């Protein structure tokens, strides 16, 4: 007559995955992409004193 | 706005001591 056949039910388990915030944008971003800029700034200071020290 | 700061410093400087 019977038997088994298909059981369980209560049971199972899942991963989880992450994004991140998007502002975080290109490495760039505050003290990154004005270091360009920033160092420009900073060679006219060693040139501008290069001529006080002469 | 502090390197711009520093900037004028010295040049100031190298003016004062130019003269």
């Amino acid at each position: 007559e019977v038997e088994a056949a298909i059981s369980d039910v209560g049971g199972q388990q899942i991963f989880s995955q992450a994004l991140l915030n998007a502002n975080r944008r290109g490495e760039a971003k505050t003290a990154l992409a004005e270091v360009q800029a920033r160092h420009q700034e900073l060679l006219k200071l060693e040139k501008s004193m290069a001529e006080l020290t002469q | 706005s502090r390197t711009a700061e520093l900037q004028a410093e010295i040049d100031d400087t190298v003016g004062i001591m130019r003269d």
